[PDB]
DNA sequence: CGCAACGGCGA
DNA sequence: TTCGCCGTTGCGTATTTGTGTAG
RNA sequence: CUACACAAA
């Protein structure tokens, strides 16, 4: 089921992002009952730069994913705590991604907190180990210095590169922000694997 | 032994615990793009075009050209008008040459579009000749050589 | 009467012979084209000298084989 | 074959000499098929019973080409007359038929012959070629008719019929002597199209032990994919 | 098409399920012909 | 499918009864062309032939519209001076065809080491004639190339429906053919053992493989030994691996050092002659090459 | 009230550019002429030999095309190849100037 | 003699009324042109023509030809010379023989450039201008090697 | 029951010359004889009284609309319906559809002439199912 | 002043307003008369100032004789403003976005700031904007309803009080709009809505309306504009007389039919397969080109095309006379149009005029810089093309072989060259043009020669080879056994196999007349020139025929070692 | 004939 | 209030060749 | 020039 896969792979996502957990991994039954009762499950992780990443796993039928008022209240209360808050990851069912009320709430909360990154993702983005999918080539983020020297050698601007959405599943698991560069090792049936660099653009939704 | 289904539900198959979720192959490019990304979608485009091509198909680099053209923006664009609008919004002359010249011209006029002259259709529609092929590199005269040799 | 900087692209109908002496031929051609005629709100009396030019690019949009060359030059003009 | 059986040259009309027809071909010699069908009880057969050798002969009949006997062409095989017409109206009293006067004129044609004209028309039986002027119409503004075709023609018939207002016009008939040329399309009754690629003299054409030689040499490779066994059985 | 005959067409999506076209000729070949169309819509109306 | 009952309710032709069960009623022709079909058999054959003619007639328009749309969507893709494919200035490919090669300059050669097991890889390619670690690292390089090829194309197998791994690839240069020709034209015969010659040949093949990605740049940067971009290093992977397979020590024992130098320069020349030209309208080439099989895909639709 | 001026009045033509020639040791393009480049060189040279007549070919040819082909093959062509790499938007045209007489000539035959 | 016996016999053959003398056509560099586009007329009937269509231009472009696209589509077609002011981007009025050097836009600051075009493209731009769409041609900037 | 087979000749009719020219004649006549003469009678009864005009006055109004501007356009209209074949032809400042389809008798040979006179034309896309199905050899064709 | 060489780098598209038309126009159209004698009426729509379509007069504006004159526009000062037909939807969108009393944007402008600029105004016009209260002037916005009859009439349904929004009223409403509103709506400064109402339209150059049906529409519009009073003024709710209303409607409908009708419009020449773009711009009609039926010629090389001599004397090659080629060009000049090879025209450098050779008896002097147009000769390069041109090889360059037989009018080609063009000899016709320019000839020889298309760009494999007669002939020649015994020939027939090969024949001096040579021996003698290694089973050996037949062991395995056909037959596979 | 904006009115 | 729906408009439907016929 | 018709590949 979506909840079980989410529970088993969200910590794989957190560890793949090179983050350490701040709480104890509760049992699956406790996680699902907390989602049903509270309406969401919160996971807090610490990045290598001591930033805080909050992963909110919203239940399908919860009150936070169909009424914009509760979503606004939750986001405001969670963004007012004394934490560094490098990024907020909100995980919802795919239909919630089309709700203009919740999307507008996310937009205004992002505008009100420009420093903080807030992203809303569907369930399927964390229901599998995305980097281990066979069809997905190995994505990797390159530093701005390596990208700058690549662009200088190629006489290119970042806007001349092929683009990749920040909401791309491999980019999400990488953690790439818009304006960054991601190097991709794609298999080639002409040259037996090739390397490409894509510019990360604004995330869809 | 594997299972070949009718209909694509990649997410549903990943949720299922009786099939390998890391080797799910779906014939649909939209599901692959939504579930896996633009690189997997480009590989899916290559595979689907190759399947359509048949036994006597073209070289693989032409399928690569198709798939890289359609996925260059990070989203799967088409070979229709909408794909040209997404990939070359400012190429008013090429989009006019494709189809609907009056509508493209009207939108260009109200949009104050600036059309750099590149490619094939844009230089051709202005009576010029594309800067490709024998005219990609421009020739300059060797002044030193002519001065020291062609007295 | 004062010096004014002008920008123009010439046309070189014999690029091979022109490049044997680019400076002399360029001055001759500039004096021929811009001798005592109005050009850009100025009468330009005579060419003082070329201050910047281009390689003799071969014309690309026709099969003539001719070259053009851009030349930015100084000259004395008669404004009134 | 249904398509090709209707473009076949032959006796396109039995009253052709009284018709001023355009782009019409009258083939002199027609034969009943040696293996006829019931269609020839009701329509005239167009074509000839050519002797056809199904063989490779120098590779000149590959990919639907046919090698023809130059002698068979010379003897009248598929030879005929091609017909064109030139109908020019007189409009009103302003225009008339006559040789333009070069001194006055208004718009005399440059490079045109303007000779070979009697009473405004080239006489019957006179060869006309390219820039020659046929039917001299003058209004004096020159409105003459130039020949134009790269193939010379012989004026076959000239008349001045009365239009449906008791007004005269032109309608001269031009005649072309059309032998079987290299590049002329031939076909069998089974639908096997062919372009005449090579014409060989009688001494260059293959012959059987008893002296039989073909009119056409047809590549055997035209058969296996096209399955035109009816032609094979008919032979 | 033959006249005085009904042409039932499962034509296709535009809220119309099926149509029946009948062209009626008073009895000759040159008399004025009036065509009736009997639609069956998705809404249920005939 | 067979002849559908189009004549009436349950009837295929006026010659066959309603709900006929015999095979001939639904388009089974028991006669050959030489025997001559009967009237209903000829009607069924005419149905088939007319269907083929209609297919040929309408596929032209459908494929022509598709081809024009593809041409206009792809025509702006032009190879630039880096051999990338770009629209104006925006990149479409980092390297054309991901190897930067002209489609007219490719040969299908076999990679011997792909299907070889671990033992037969040692037996055929591990050279034991000089107790040196150079040949140990050469065999390690060969084994690692084989493993990388296997991993990549096994993954390609995994994310495809029925795209099987093959050991044959299209490469600009057939190194095996060049080696064979130089062997044939060699004046000498079986070379005597020469450790210095063998070591020098191995070292020069290793240097040639290391400098192989410089065919994509020039001889100036090769002389200056400037850094090679990662994508250019990947583009030369297949040819590097083939050169290591075919110019291995075990297969170049009878090759003299100057013969191997000639081999390497011939390989480099052939590689240089195979690269796609600057300014090639490769989008139009792709549109044509993919539109041509679309006509045959339409023509084969009824199968 | 607003009265729209003509487009030409609000149109600034362009900034003139300065040719930035990449140094010889920094050129990254191919030292081998492309077939397009060699063909264009021979075509330009042959047309110029049609308008001029002066050549450095010891062997005499009766066709400008033959003279131009031999000049390219014998490394005596009086032309240069300029490969425009980048157009910097500060007003710089970055090019690589290549000498065909020192370049690798493609097959062309 | 051939080693194989050859199948030879009377097969009824038909001469299809497609004559190469009618089908063949060759035109020189001159003839009647269209009044509007300035291109040759259409085909043999009009005594001038034969069309290099869209697909032929695609094939010549894929070959990277040019200089043949130039010859055919400009020299053997409606190729002409356009004049653009380079200061307003609008077409200018230039005449070398009878000296005219002007543009109806900015007058004293006119820098007329000689732009190779086709009469079809000039007509196309005039038709877009007739629909009240202003077409301004930027023209390539002049480049100078550093002093 | 299945829908109507649009290609079956069960529910098809071939109309040629008789029906076609008859309908064209009806349409042209209603416009070039009845309506001219109606206008003539309206003018006669408007700019002239009644009960005083003789029998010949009616005959003169009758021939006025038919011996003037008539028999040179209806004949012309029928000739235009025969020749050409464009959809609409001009008949007295009003166009009507040309319901008769004709082709030139191309005398390539006698067989071509007979076949042209024996051709059934179906004068009305290319990638629909209808476009494919209506070009097929239908099962109702044999013998007809 | 030597207009320098220039190239167009970019093209900008903008809405043309009254100021643009006034500035660009070379005249103002005042009188509706067409002609004044043999010259066009000055002030009319045919005025020579706007170009020349006849050769009887020049342009006045540029003094060019028709061909060099590109045409010039003229202004038509309209007594009543008209809307721009191309931007009726833009006028409608701008109308239901701003208050029709002060030009203020009665819309949540701050709401539309995140949107992309092109969609901003469309979204803003998708809002309610009906009965909305203004801010600057505090007025109620009427409902703008597009007329259902024509394409250009607007109403303001203000609480059921419908009034016509005449283009003068719309012009005032749009003039009250500030540039800040236009910028904040995602439009540009050059896209101000005031441009959408045309006081002075542009009369197109005569170059685009030549011949004395589109001119009828312009003449009608001019003469109907003369009917409107010069100082006609309309304000909101004027209730003008019906006559003026009809005249205004007819003028606006005439402009709409002139630009966007369906006489064909200006904008109806653009679309479709036969429109301006696809027919005149993306394709072209060309001179110096030939077309004829193609037939087969086994004696032509694969890179050779047979050209009838009649076509070789029609198509010409432009040879500029210089010192290095005067002696070679002399025979062409002397032959003239009388004998082949000859010439047709000579371009004089010091005259700038061409002269036909038949009339050039008095010249007899070829100068350096003269251009001689000589006949096509054997060895010239020609472009061969078959339609449809689907592949890269559909246009290839062949060496011309002139067929001096006058009875041949076909384009002869080798049967193996047909694979490039997907051609056969059942009636196919092909275009052939001979490059005459030096540049095009150079590039035809070096770039477009059919040797470059031997390998498919599509499949990366070979395109040409033996077809039909040659495939079965290779099989018959290389098969081991014939029904007569071993497949051997004596020395005379082995020699005769090489008679028409057109290369250097091999040596048979070591073979006696009595000696017997296998077919594989002579094949190897041919293949030794280009030694290759080949080992593959032939097409002849099939497993579907293996249970039957008796396959000869030497026939079912083709092997070539350094050009020696060791064994096996040569057929389709090889 | 199909495809796709669209933009106005029901939700 | 934000979206579906639905008439309602446009756009487009291989290429290159010939011959007619008429308006 | 705008239909339309007949044809070719
Ligand atoms: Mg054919
Ligand atoms: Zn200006
Ligand atoms: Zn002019
Ligand atoms: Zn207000």
């Amino acid at each position: 089921m979506a909840m079980q896969k989410l529970f088993t792979y969200i910590y794989e996502f957190i560890e793949y992002r090179k983050m350490v957990l701040l709480e104890e991994k509760v049992p699956y039954d406790k996680f699902v009952q907390m989602v049903l009762n509270t309406g969401f499950f919160r996971i807090n992780a610490e990045t290598l730069n001591h930033g805080i990443v909050s992963v909110f796993i919203f239940g399908a039928n919860g009150k936070y994913v169909h009424h914009g008022g509760d979503m606004r209240t939750l986001l405001t209360n969670t963004l007012n705590e004394k934490k560094h808050y490098e990024e907020l990851i909100l995980i919802v069912d795919k239909p919630v991604l089309s709700k203009k009320n919740i999307l507008d709430i996310i937009v205004e909360q992002r505008a009100a907190n420009p420093t903080i990154v807030i992203n809303i993702y569907p369930y399927h983005l964390f229901c599998i180990n995305i980097p281990k999918v066979s069809a997905i080539p190995k994505h990797k983020l390159i530093t701005q210095e390596e990208a700058q020297e690549f662009l200088g050698r190629e006489y290119l601007q970042p806007q001349d590169l092929m683009q990749i959405s920040a909401s791309d599943p491999p980019v999400v698991w990488l953690g790439g922000r818009p304006g960054d560069f991601v190097q991709i090792e794609r298999p080639s049936e002409t040259a037996m694997h090739a390397v490409v660099i894509r510019f990360i653009t604004k995330s869809k939704i | 032994y594997a299972i070949k289904t009718n209909g694509t539900n990649i997410f549903g198959a990943m949720l299922d615990d009786n099939i390998d979720p890391y080797t799910i192959v779906s014939s649909s490019i939209g599901d692959t793009m939504e579930l896996y990304g633009i690189e997997a979608a480009r590989q899916k485009i290559i595979s689907e075009i190759r399947t359509v091509m048949g036994d006597k198909g073209p070289n693989h680099r032409h399928l690569l050209m198709y798939a890289d053209l359609m996925t260059r923006t990070g989203q799967v664009t088409s070979l229709e008008k909408a794909g040209l609008n997404a990939r070359e919004p400012s190429n008013v002359l090429l989009r006019m040459a494709l189809s609907s010249p009056v509508q493209v011209l009207t939108d260009a006029a109200v949009d104050s579009a600036v059309n750099p002259i590149y490619g094939i259709a844009a230089p051709t529609l202005m009576g010029s000749v594309p800067r490709i092929g024998t005219m990609y590199s421009d020739i300059i005269m060797d002044e030193k050589y002519i001065t020291e040799n062609y007295k | 009467i004062d010096q004014k900087i002008f920008e123009t692209t010439l046309n070189i109908d014999d690029p091979t012979n022109f490049c044997t002496n680019v400076e002399a031929h360029l001055l001759k051609e500039l004096e021929n084209i811009y001798v005592g005629k109005c050009f850009k709100n100025s009468f330009i009396l005579n060419i003082t000298g070329v201050i910047q030019r281009s390689p003799c690019f071969i014309m690309r949009t026709n099969n003539s084989g001719r070259g053009y060359m851009h030349v930015r030059f100084s000259a004395v003009v008669s404004y009134l | 074959e249904t398509n090709q059986g209707r473009q076949t040259g032959g006796w396109y009309c039995f009253s052709w000499p009284y018709r001023v027809d355009m782009n019409r071909f009258f083939q002199f010699y027609n034969e009943m098929p040696l293996v006829k069908t019931i269609a020839h009880n009701y329509v005239i057969p167009n074509g000839l019973n050519t002797i056809v050798a199904y063989m490779i002969y120098g590779g000149y009949n590959q990919e639907d080409s046919v090698i023809v006997s130059q002698s068979f062409i010379d003897r009248g095989g598929f030879a005929g007359t091609f017909y064109r017409e030139e109908k020019v109206e007189l409009e009103s009293d302003i225009e008339s038929f006559g040789k333009p006067d070069p001194l006055i004129t208004k718009n005399l044609k440059p490079g045109a012959n303007y000779e070979k004209l009697v009473d405004g028309f080239v006489p019957v039986g006179t060869v006309v070629k390219k820039g020659d002027i046929i039917i001299g119409k003058v209004a004096y503004i020159d409105r003459s008719v130039m020949y134009g075709f790269d193939e010379p023609a012989v004026v076959d018939a000239v008349m001045r019929p009365h239009g449906p207002n008791d007004e005269i016009f032109g309608l001269m008939r031009l005649r072309y002597e059309r032998n079987l040329n290299i590049g002329d399309k031939m076909s069998s009754r089974s639908g096997n199209k062919g372009i005449a690629a090579l014409a060989l003299p009688t001494s260059d054409m293959p012959f059987t032990e008893d002296g039989l030689q073909p009119d056409l040499i047809v590549n055997p490779h035209s058969h296996p994919s096209r399955m035109t066994n009816g032609q094979m059985i008919e032979t | 098409i033959r006249f005085n005959t009904l042409h039932i067409h499962y034509h296709t999506g535009n809220n119309e399920i099926i149509r029946g076209e009948f062209i009626s000729q008073p009895g000759g070949a040159f008399e004025n012909s009036s065509q009736i169309i009997i639609r069956y819509m998705t809404t249920g109306a005939i | 499918q067979r002849i559908q009952p189009q004549f009436s309710f349950g009837r295929t032709l006026v010659y066959y009864p309603r709900f006929a069960l015999e095979a001939q009623a639904y388009g089974f022709i028991c006669n050959s062309y030489i025997a001559g079909l009967t009237s209903p058999e000829f009607i069924f054959g005419e149905m088939n032939g007319r269907f083929d003619l209609i297919n040929k007639a309408l596929s032209t328009s459908s494929t022509g519209y598709a081809n024009r749309k593809a041409i206009f969507g792809l025509q702006s893709c032009i190879v630039d001076y880096y051999r990338r494919v770009s629209i104006d200035t925006r990149l479409v490919q980092q390297l054309y065809g991901e190897d930067g090669l002209d489609a007219r300059q490719l040969e299908t050669v076999r990679f011997e080491t792909i299907m070889l097991s671990d033992q037969e890889l040692e037996d055929k390619f591990k050279y034991t004639g000089i107790q040196s670690p150079l040949f140990e690292e050469e065999f390690s390089r060969l084994k690692k190339d084989r493993d990388k090829y296997r991993q990549i194309f096994l993954n390609v197998e995994n994310f495809n429906f029925s795209q099987l791994l093959t050991d044959v690839r299209q490469v600009p240069v057939n190194v095996a053919s060049i080696v064979k020709n130089i062997l044939l034209s060699s004046t000498s015969g079986v070379l005597p053992f020469d450790e210095k010659s063998i070591l020098q040949k191995y070292a020069m093949v290793k240097t040639f493989c290391k400098n192989l990605p410089y065919v994509f740049i020039n001889n100036i940067q090769e002389r200056l030994q400037t850094p090679i971009p990662v994508y250019l290093k990947r583009a030369a992977s297949l040819m590097r691996m083939l050169i290591r397979i075919e110019l291995a020590t075990v297969k170049t024992l009878n090759i003299t050092c100057e013969q191997m130098s000639a081999i390497l320069d011939l390989i480099r020349l052939q590689y240089t002659q195979s690269l796609i030209n600057y300014g090639e309208a490769v989008g139009i080439l792709a549109a044509q090459s993919v539109s041509e099989p679309l006509t045959q895909y339409m023509l084969d639709s009824h199968h | 009230i607003v009265e729209s001026p003509s487009i030409c009045e609000g149109f600034v033509q362009a900034s003139s550019q300065t040719l930035v020639i990449i140094p010889d040791n920094e050129r990254i393009t191919s030292n081998v002429l492309t077939t397009f480049e060699a063909t264009r060189l021979v075509a330009v040279r042959a047309q110029q030999l049609a308008i001029n007549g002066s050549t450095m070919l010891k062997k005499k040819y009766s066709s400008p095309i033959d003279i131009a082909k031999q000049e390219l093959f014998n490394r005596k062509i009086p032309l240069l190849v300029m490969r425009c790499i980048k157009v910097t938007p500060e007003g710089q045209k970055i090019v690589e100037i290549w000498n065909p007489r020192e370049m690798g000539i493609p097959l062309l035959d | 003699y051939f080693d194989a016996a050859i199948f030879i016999g009377p097969t009824y053959h038909q001469r299809l009324q497609k004559f190469v003398l009618d089908d063949r056509y060759a035109v020189a560099s001159y003839g009647p042109t269209d009044a509007l586009t300035g291109q040759p007329l259409d085909g043999k009937r009009s005594h001038g023509g034969l069309r290099l269509g869209e697909m032929e231009h695609w094939v010549l472009t894929a070959q990277g030809a040019m200089q043949t696209i130039i010859e055919k589509s400009h020299d053997d077609s409606d190729g002409c010379i356009s004049y653009i002011c380079r200061n307003c981007g609008e077409p200018a009025i230039y005449n070398a023989s009878h000296p005219i050097y002007k543009c109806m836009n900015c007058d004293v600051q006119a820098d007329i450039g000689m732009v190779d075009s086709r009469r079809s493209s000039i007509v196309f731009q005039h038709e877009m201008r007739a629909a009240n769409v202003n077409i301004t041609s930027v023209l390539s900037p002049r480049v100078f090697q550093p002093a | 029951f299945p829908p109507t087979d649009r290609d079956s000749y069960r529910t098809k009719r071939v109309h040629g010359s008789g029906v076609s020219l008859a309908k064209a004649f009806k349409a042209i006549f209603n416009t070039s004889v009845i309506a001219p003469i109606i206008n003539g009678f309206k003018e006669l009864l408007k700019q002239t009284a009644f009960e005083e005009l003789t029998q010949r006055n009616i005959i003169e109004a009758f021939s006025a609309a038919l011996s003037k501007n008539t028999a040179s356009d209806l004949n012309r209209s029928m000739e235009q319906s025969i020749i050409s074949g464009n959809k609409t032809i001009m008949v007295r400042q009003r166009p009507i559809v040309n319901r008769v389809s004709t082709q030139s008798l191309e005398r390539k040979n006698l067989l071509n002439t007979i076949s042209a006179l024996r051709t059934v034309n179906t004068h009305n896309s290319k990638q629909t199912e209808r476009a494919d199905m209506m070009r097929r050899v239908h099962a109702s064709y044999p013998g007809y | 002043m030597e207009a320098g060489y220039a190239e167009i780098a970019a093209v900008q598209f903008n809405i043309a307003g009254d100021n643009d038309h006034k500035r660009q126009g070379v005249m103002e159209v005042t009188i509706s008369n067409l002609f004044e004698g043999t010259l066009p009426a000055e002030g009319g729509i045919y005025d020579a100032r706007m170009g020349t379509t006849d050769h009887h007069y020049k342009c006045i504006t540029c003094s060019h004789q028709r061909k060099q004159c590109m045409g010039h526009p003229g202004i038509l000062q309209m007594h009543a403003p008209v809307l721009q037909p191309l931007f009726i939807a833009e006028i409608r969108r701008w109308l239901r976005v701003i208050c029709l009393n002060c030009g203020a944007p009665i819309v949540d402008l701050k709401r539309y700031e995140h949107l992309i600029r092109p969609k901003r105004l469309i979204e803003a016009a998708s809002s309610q904007t009906e009965g909305k209260q203004c801010y600057v002037c505090k007025a109620v916005h009427p409902k703008i309803v597009k007329d259902s009859e024509d394409y250009f009439t607007f109403w303001a349904d203000q609480q059921g009080k419908i009034d016509k929004l005449y283009p003068q009223i719309i012009r005032e409403i749009f003039s009250r709009v500030t540039y800040d509103t236009v910028v904040k709506l995602g439009r540009s400064k050059n896209s101000h809505p005031e441009k959408l109402v045309l006081k002075a339209i542009q009369i197109p150059p005569i170059s685009i309306r030549p011949g004395i049906d589109i001119n009828n529409v312009i003449q009608y519009l001019v003469r109907k504009n003369l009917l409107i009073p010069k100082d006609l003024q309309i304000v909101r709710g004027q209730k003008i007389p019906l006559n003026i209303d009809r005249n205004l409607q007819t003028i606006q409908q005439l402009y709409y039919n002139f630009l966007l009708d369906s006489a064909p419009s200006i904008m109806r020449r653009l679309p479709r397969k036969e429109g301006r773009i696809r027919k005149s711009l993306l394709g072209s009609q060309v001179w110096s080109i030939s077309r004829s039926t193609i037939c087969g010629n086994s004696d032509l090389h694969l890179d050779e095309v047979g050209y009838p001599i009649s076509f070789a004397r029609t198509l010409q090659v432009a040879e500029t006379v210089q010192h290095y080629n005067i002696n070679r060009l002399m025979p062409y000049f002397l032959n003239g149009k009388r004998q082949y090879p000859g010439c047709s025209r000579v371009y004089k450098q010091i005259t700038q005029s061409v002269h036909d050779i038949e009339g050039l008896k008095q010249d007899f002097r070829l100068e350096v810089g003269d251009i001689l147009y000589r006949d096509v000769v054997t060895g010239d390069v020609a472009f061969f093309n078959r339609q449809p041109s689907l592949e890269r090889s559909s246009i290839g360059v062949h060496r011309i072989v002139v067929l001096e037989n006058p009875k041949i009018s076909t384009f002869q080609m080798n049967v193996s060259a047909c694979a490039w063009y997907n051609a056969d000899f059942d009636g196919d016709q092909m275009n052939l043009w001979v490059p005459w320019s030096v540049m095009s000839r150079v590039e035809a020889e070096l770039l477009c020669s059919v040797r470059n298309w031997f390998i498919s760009t599509k499949s990366s494999g070979p395109v040409n080879g033996q077809v039909q007669d040659s495939t079965v002939g290779s099989f018959l020649l290389t098969r081991t056994n014939t029904p007569m015994g071993k497949n051997v020939m004596n020395k005379l027939h082995a020699m005769g196999l090489f008679q028409t090969t057109q290369t250097d024949p091999p040596c048979f001096a070591n073979y006696s007349p009595t000696d017997l040579l296998d077919g594989k021996s002579v094949v190897s003698m041919l293949l030794r020139q280009t030694p290759i290694n080949y080992q593959r089973a032939p097409t002849w050996y099939s497993e579907v025929y293996a249970p039957y037949m008796h396959y000869n062991k030497q026939d079912i395995s083709t092997q070539i070692r350094n050009g020696e056909l060791i064994e096996g037959v040569l057929d389709k596979k090889a």
